[PDB]
Order: structure tokens, then C-alpha cells, then sequence
RNA sequence: GCUGCAGUUAAAAAGCUCGUAGUUGGAUCUUGUGGAGGGUUCCCCGCCCCUUGCCUCUCGGCGCCGGCCCGAAGCGUUUACUUUGAAAAAAU
């Protein structure tokens, strides 16, 4: 059925029912009818970016996301064509569990998997945004005031698929995690 | 440095930063598992499976195509051996030197190198016994050693 | 080395000269290549430091011989690296 | 050095090496002060204006003063950030 | 073998400062090293620094300003109580007017002057002046 | 000589190697905006994901026109460390 987004009580919102309508109606034409199958989108949002414009974030459940990425190169190109001059990103619906030692209830009967840690979730969210391109390496600069900046290196092939979206990647990752990031290309790579 | 020699050489592998599978690789996770299961029926140890796959097929690191290390892939199907493969190789080397010393009792270098092999067996067995890989009653014996590898 | 050379930006000719474990970030010198032979022409993949005596899908007696460094090809039509 | 009334109490304040940020002592007879002429931008001619540097004796005797004077002259406008 | 990583980091900085070098490379990195460097930087003894990811514990490059006379480690991490801290700063510091002992406490890693304001004891890590 | 000594030539490193007890042991698993005291961001409240981490009873007072709320209790994986209470003759 339509309005697939969010748990009970949260569901009726105009923007998020609008984006999920715009996704689920697209299986009705013969090309994407071969490869969409009413697969779950868990949420969507429309958010501001540094140029005073707007961008959208689409949230995908983990066991479905390995199938979305295989068609995303056409599926996002169709959505970015249909919406009013917007930029789009797909990201995983990851959960974080709290620290067992003196910051949560804890017992021997179940152990917190390291795949549910805050560090393993925040550094996985960084790989979803850039998807048409691959991370070549990271560096972190500590300033004299005690703040941090992250420098990300992107592969030199596939520049044409991400150079016009680095300005939305910084604003989206800032709003998902609270941290400043710059996206850059290497001098050379082995 | 090496544990029983004065040498301190540096040779080893160096993995790349990029953990991803490359776009040119035609293989897929469950077909790599079937090739591992076929190679195990020939009696190949895990260390030999990884070189046959690296040399003659596209898979540089099986752990990057399939999310598991290849001894776990064998244990989950019941294909794994009853003695760990590095402990097996040390025991096979100890019986080869013992077959030499029965007729060559003047070879005092061979007598010295046998102490350095069997003390390296004792150090490795003591590790595996604490992690429940071996029974608490497991013991290497110079008379029994030939029956552990035949 | 002078008193003031910066350590964060080695030139690629400074980085390609040094040992694989002693670079700023580690990387192998080995590579994958695709290889082809006369008489039967099904293309195959080989690793440049192979230990195995490789036999092709074309069933020829030897595709390459192992060696103390790089393996040597039997005068095959390609030594072309794969890009990634 | 100042006291709780805010007045100064040193005999003198000693100079520091331009390359290295360490104090040059009263008996460091291997140390130097260098002085270099500025030129006008229309005709390349001396206008009487100049720039100065001071170098530690320990950096001179290890052979590092030539590269230190060059880095200082590239940090100021004189060598113009190309070579 | 390498029994302690913080002792390598400070000995490596201390040898580079005495040769007059403008940068130094520290390897392996650690959570303890990044928190110790931050205390020297906040008091003005070193410049800013950058961390390299390599998937094996990481590395740090540090910028040097020529102000540092020494930095060092006390190897057994002895416990200290507020009544006994006077004896340690009488032993390790060059004057009552400058230099700092660094402590680890349940309120965090910090300067021995901050531990008196926060009314807390801890374990000794090292010092700088 | 713990703080704090020494062992090429002044006194002094087992001829050499293995090895049980003893001492020592690599990296990794939750943060910035808002208010008070104070500053021009950080220490106390409440928050992106959890703020005593959970929970729902029943013997037992509170808030109001039965029902729903907020102080005990089960207790937060076990210890060292540190800070605070209590309790320890007088004379010196």
C-alpha cells in the first residue's frame, strides 16, 4: 500500500507521504517495473544546504539496501529529473545501542555486537552519501581551539558523478552526526 | 626477532587500504563457498586453498568476497580436521628428525635442533588447551608422536 | 633531509622509492593481469607472483613457471594489468 | 620579568634566532646579524630601506644557515614564492 | 618488545626538538597520546597536529614552535592524593612560576593545577616545561 | 642508591643456548547546540542515540476531579584507585 514510511502515530506527513508516493508510483512504467517490487522505504526528509537551496534524504532498511544500490544509478537519476531541481541521497536505517559499561543496563544473557557501536555506524553513514565513488583515505586535523575537521579523499575515476554534490554531502553529514567534513581528490594514489 | 634464531628479517604481506571487491571480478559469494568445499575433499589445508584461489582465479582475499575467514567456512559444514594444522606440521617435523637420530647418534646438531622443535610444540599446545581447541588431557609423547600423523 | 621538509605531502617519486611497509600508508607492489595463448583462445586471470604452475582452460601444458620473484609467462599474447 | 606593581625588572631583553626561536647568548661569537637591501618596484634601485635577520651559532656550524636565509627571503617578498 | 606507547611518543618529540626540526612523525597513535598532546597545545608549548588513518592504529604529524625545554613520562603509574601532590611538583618542576604535571583522574586527563580546582586525585602520566 | 650509584681499561656480564614459577605485555567499543554560578566556547539541569539503564507491582503517605502520576525496593558485569562520612585511651 501507499504511505509506507514511519512507525504508527508518525505516518501522515505531507512531504514524506509525497516523496514515498513519488517512489511507489514509479514501478507502474515498464522499465522500473522489471526491478522495483514495492521494496520498503522506511522514511524520507527534505533539508536545507549551504547554497540556500534544498536536498532530500531517503532511508532504506539494511537487508534491502544491497539491492537498491544495484539500480540507484538510474533510480536517483529519474527522481532528480522529476523533483523541482533537488539533490538526492539514499542512506541505511542503522541503529546504535548504548555503552554497556555504566551507561546502560547490562547482563551476561546478551552482548552488544560491535556492529551496533556509534563509531561503526557514523563511519558507515559516510560511505552511503558518496556511493557512485569510493573512499581512498581519511585524515583528521585538530585546531588550536580544540575542534576537529575531517578530510575525505574520493577516487579520481567517477568525478563527474559527485563533484556537483560535495556541497550537499557536507551539510547532510553535519545534520546526521554533528561533525565538519571536507571532500577532496588526491594528488596521486598507489 | 625470530623466537629461536638471532635473525630479524622483515618479509611479510601488505594488504591495500581498499577492502572492496573490484568491478572486474565475475565470482559470487556462494560459488566461492562451493569451490572451497570441492578443494577440501582433496585433503587440502586452509593455507593451500587460499593460494590456489589467488593464483588461478580472481579472488585476492576470500574474506572480502565472502564475509568469513575460510577455517570458519569449513567448521560450519563439518569439513575441518581434528588437530590444528600448524601443530600438525610441527609434529611431522619432530618424527622426521627422530627417524634420523636412531642411526646417526653422532649428529649433535640434529640433537640440538630437536630440543628447539619439541619446546615449540609444548608452547603451542599450551595455548590451544586454554581456548578449548584441545582436551585438557592432551599430551605430546616421543613414543606416541608417530601415531598422531598417520 | 633538510631542517624544514614537510611530512604530510611526499611526492609520488619519494613514495614509489621506499619499502611497501614503510610508506605513509601501506600498498602492495604485486598485481592481477589477463593472459591468452595460441591454439585455444579462452582468456584467463593470473597473479604476477604466482607459486602454482598455471594450466589454462585451453588445456596447454604450461601457461607460466614459478620463480623466486615474478612468475615468467610462456611467450603468451598478453601481460596486461587490470586497472583496479 | 614584571613584579606585582606591573613594572619591568630585567637588565635587558636578549634577541632570538629567526630560524629557530632560541635565545642568542652574550658570548655566542659565532652568531650573526644579516642585513639586506630593498629595491623600488619601477626602477630596480636601492631606496635606503632594508630587512634584517639574526642566526644562532649552532645552526651556522652544522651548515643550515644558507637554507634558513633562503626560507626567510621566500617568506618575505624578496624571492617571490617561485624558484 | 614495545611495553608502553606514550614513552615512545614523548622521546620521539624530545629528540626532534633538540635537533631543531620543524615537524615530527609519531607511530603508533593512541587515545592517550591525542589527549596528552591536547594539554600541551592548550597551554602553548606545541603547534597544531594531524592524524592519518591507515586501518592499523594510525599515525600523527605534529608542528613544533621551539618553546619546549622538556617533556617526559613516569613509568609506574603511581597514585597521588591532594595532600602528596606538593612533593611531586617540588621534585619534577624547574620553578614554582612555570611547567606542568599531567594526571589521569575520573573527571578526565588534566593539568595538576586543574585537579586542585576540581578537588580530585588520580594517577601520574608525565610532565612538560 | 625507592627518590638516587656502578659493571670496555680503576672492584665487577654466568663459555653458550633452551626452559617451569616470578616480573612485564600492542591498537580498538558515545558527542555538540540551550539555561544557572563564571567566562566570551567548559565545570551543574535537559537534549541528535541512551541520562540514574530498566520495571510493575504491593504492605506502606502524596497531588486532584475511582484513574493516572513522584520518594523506597529487584538492582545497575566484579575489584583496585580517588573523594566524603562514621568509629579509634591519656600523657608525649
Amino acid at each position: 500500500s501507499a504511505k509506507i514510511v514511519k512507525p504508527n502515530g508518525e505516518k501522515p506527513d505531507e512531504f514524506e507521504s509525497g516523496i514515498s508516493q513519488a517512489l511507489l508510483e514509479l514501478e507502474m512504467n515498464s522499465d522500473l517495473k522489471a526491478q522495483l517490487r514495492e521494496l520498503n522505504i522506511t522514511a524520507a526528509k527534505e533539508i536545507e544546504v549551504g547554497g540556500g537551496r534544498k536536498a532530500i534524504i531517503i532511508f532504506v532498511p539494511v537487508p534491502q539496501l544491497k539491492s537498491f544500490q544495484k539500480i540507484q544509478v538510474r533510480l536517483v537519476r529519474e527522481l532528480e529529473k522529476k523533483f523541482s531541481g533537488k539533490h538526492v541521497v539514499f542512506i541505511a536505517q542503522r541503529r546504535i545501542l548504548p555503552k554497556p559499561t555504566r551507561k546502560s543496563r547490562t547482563k551476561n544473557k546478551q552482548k552488544r555486537p560491535r556492529s551496533r557501536t556509534l563509531t561503526a555506524v557514523h563511519d558507515a553513514i559516510l560511505e552511503d552519501l558518496v556511493f557512485p565513488s569510493e573512499i581512498v583515505g581519511k585524515r583528521i586535523r585538530v585546531k588550536l581551539d580544540g575542534s576537529r575537521l575531517i578530510k575525505v579523499h574520493l577516487d579520481k575515476a567517477q568525478q563527474n558523478n559527485v563533484e556537483h554534490k560535495v556541497e550537499t554531502f557536507s551539510g547532510v553529514y553535519k545534520k546526521l552526526t554533528g561533525k565538519d567534513v571536507n571532500f577532496e581528490f588526491p594528488e596521486f594514489q598507489l | 626477532g625470530r623466537m629461536h634464531a638471532p635473525g630479524k628479517g622483515l618479509s611479510q604481506s601488505a594488504l591495500p587500504y581498499r577492502r572492496s571487491v573490484p568491478t572486474w571480478l565475475k565470482l559470487t559469494s556462494d560459488d566461492v563457498k562451493e569451490q572451497i568445499y570441492k578443494l577440501a575433499k582433496k585433503g587440502l589445508t586452509p593455507s593451500q586453498i587460499g593460494v590456489i584461489l589467488r593464483d588461478s582465479h580472481g579472488v585476492a582475499q576470500v574474506r572480502f568476497v565472502t564475509g568469513n575467514k575460510i577455517l570458519r567456512i569449513l567448521k560450519s559444514k563439518g569439513l575441518a580436521p581434528d588437530l590444528p594444522e600448524d601443530l600438525y606440521h610441527l609434529i611431522k617435523k619432530a618424527v622426521a628428525v627422530r627417524k634420523h637420530l636412531e642411526r646417526n647418534r653422532k649428529d649433535k646438531d640434529a640433537k640440538f635442533r630437536l630440543i628447539l622443535i619439541e619446546s615449540r610444540i609444548h608452547r603451542l599446545a599450551r595455548y590451544y588447551k586454554t581456548k578449548r581447541v584441545l582436551p585438557p588431557n592432551w599430551k605430546y609423547e616421543s613414543s606416541t608422536a608417530s601415531a598422531l600423523v598417520a | 633531509m633538510p631542517l624544514a621538509k614537510d611530512l604530510l605531502h611526499p611526492s609520488p617519486e619519494e613514495e614509489k622509492r621506499k619499502h611497501k611497509k614503510k610508506r605513509l600508508v601501506q600498498s602492495p607492489n604485486s598485481y592481477f593481469m589477463d593472459v591468452k595463448c595460441p591454439g585455444c583462445y579462452k582468456i584467463t586471470t593470473v597473479f604476477s607472483h604466482a607459486q602454482t604452475v598455471v594450466l589454462c582452460v585451453g588445456c596447454s601444458t604450461v601457461l607460466c613457471q614459478p620463480t623466486g620473484g615474478k612468475a615468467r609467462l610462456t611467450e603468451g599474447c598478453s601481460f596486461r594489468r587490470k586497472q583496479h | 620579568m614584571q613584579n606585582d606593581a606591573g613594572e619591568f625588572v630585567d637588565l635587558y631583553v636578549p634577541r632570538k634566532c629567526s630560524a629557530s626561536n632560541r635565545i642568542i647568548g652574550a658570548k655566542d661569537h659565532a652568531s650573526i646579524q644579516m642585513n639586506v637591501a630593498e629595491v623600488d618596484k619601477v626602477t630596480g634601485r636601492f631606496n635606503g630601506q632594508f630587512k634584517t635577520y639574526a642566526i644562532c651559532g649552532a645552526i651556522r656550524r652544522m651548515g643550515e644557515s644558507d637554507d634558513s636565509i633562503l626560507r626567510l627571503a621566500k617568506a618575505d617578498g624578496i624571492v617571490s614564492k617561485n624558484f | 618488545v614495545r611495553m608502553n606507547v606514550l614513552a615512545d611518543a614523548l622521546k620521539s618529540i624530545n629528540n626532534a626538538e633538540k635537533r631543531g626540526k620543524r615537524q615530527v612523525l609519531i607511530r603508533p597513535c593512541s587515545k592517550v597520546i591525542v589527549r596528552f598532546l591536547t594539554v600541551m597545545m592548550k597551554h602553548g608549548y606545541i603547534g597544531e597536529f594531524e592524524i592519518i588513518d591507515d586501518h592499523r592504529a594510525g599515525k600523527i604529524v605534529v608542528n613544533l614552535t621551539g618553546r619546549l625545554n622538556k617533556c617526559g613520562v613516569i613509568s609506574p603509574r603511581f597514585d597521588v592524593q591532594l595532600k602528596d601532590l606538593e612533593k611531586w611538583q617540588n621534585n619534577l618542576l624547574p620553578s614554582r612560576q612555570f611547567g606542568f604535571i599531567v594526571l589521569t583522574t575520573s573527571a578526565g586527563i588534566m593539568d595538576h593545577e586543574e585537579a586542585r580546582r576540581k578537588h580530585t586525585g588520580g594517577k601520574i602520566l608525565g610532565f612538560f616545561f
